[PDB]
DNA sequence: ACGCGCT
DNA sequence: AGCGCGT
């Protein structure tokens, strides 16, 4: 996820 | 990640 | 003293 | 496996 906690997604 | 002094 | 988080 | 950090 994020960054941080990519994306999601990309 | 990992919470130890900043939680990302 | 340290890794988490899905589309 | 490389992203996102500071008490
Ligand atoms: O803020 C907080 C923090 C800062 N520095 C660190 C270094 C190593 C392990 C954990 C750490 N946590
Ligand atoms: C969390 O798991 C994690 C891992 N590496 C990092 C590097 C820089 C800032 C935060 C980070 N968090």
């Amino acid at each position: 996820t994020x960054p941080g906690v990519t994306x999601p997604g990309v | 990640x990992a919470x130890v002094x900043a939680x990302v």
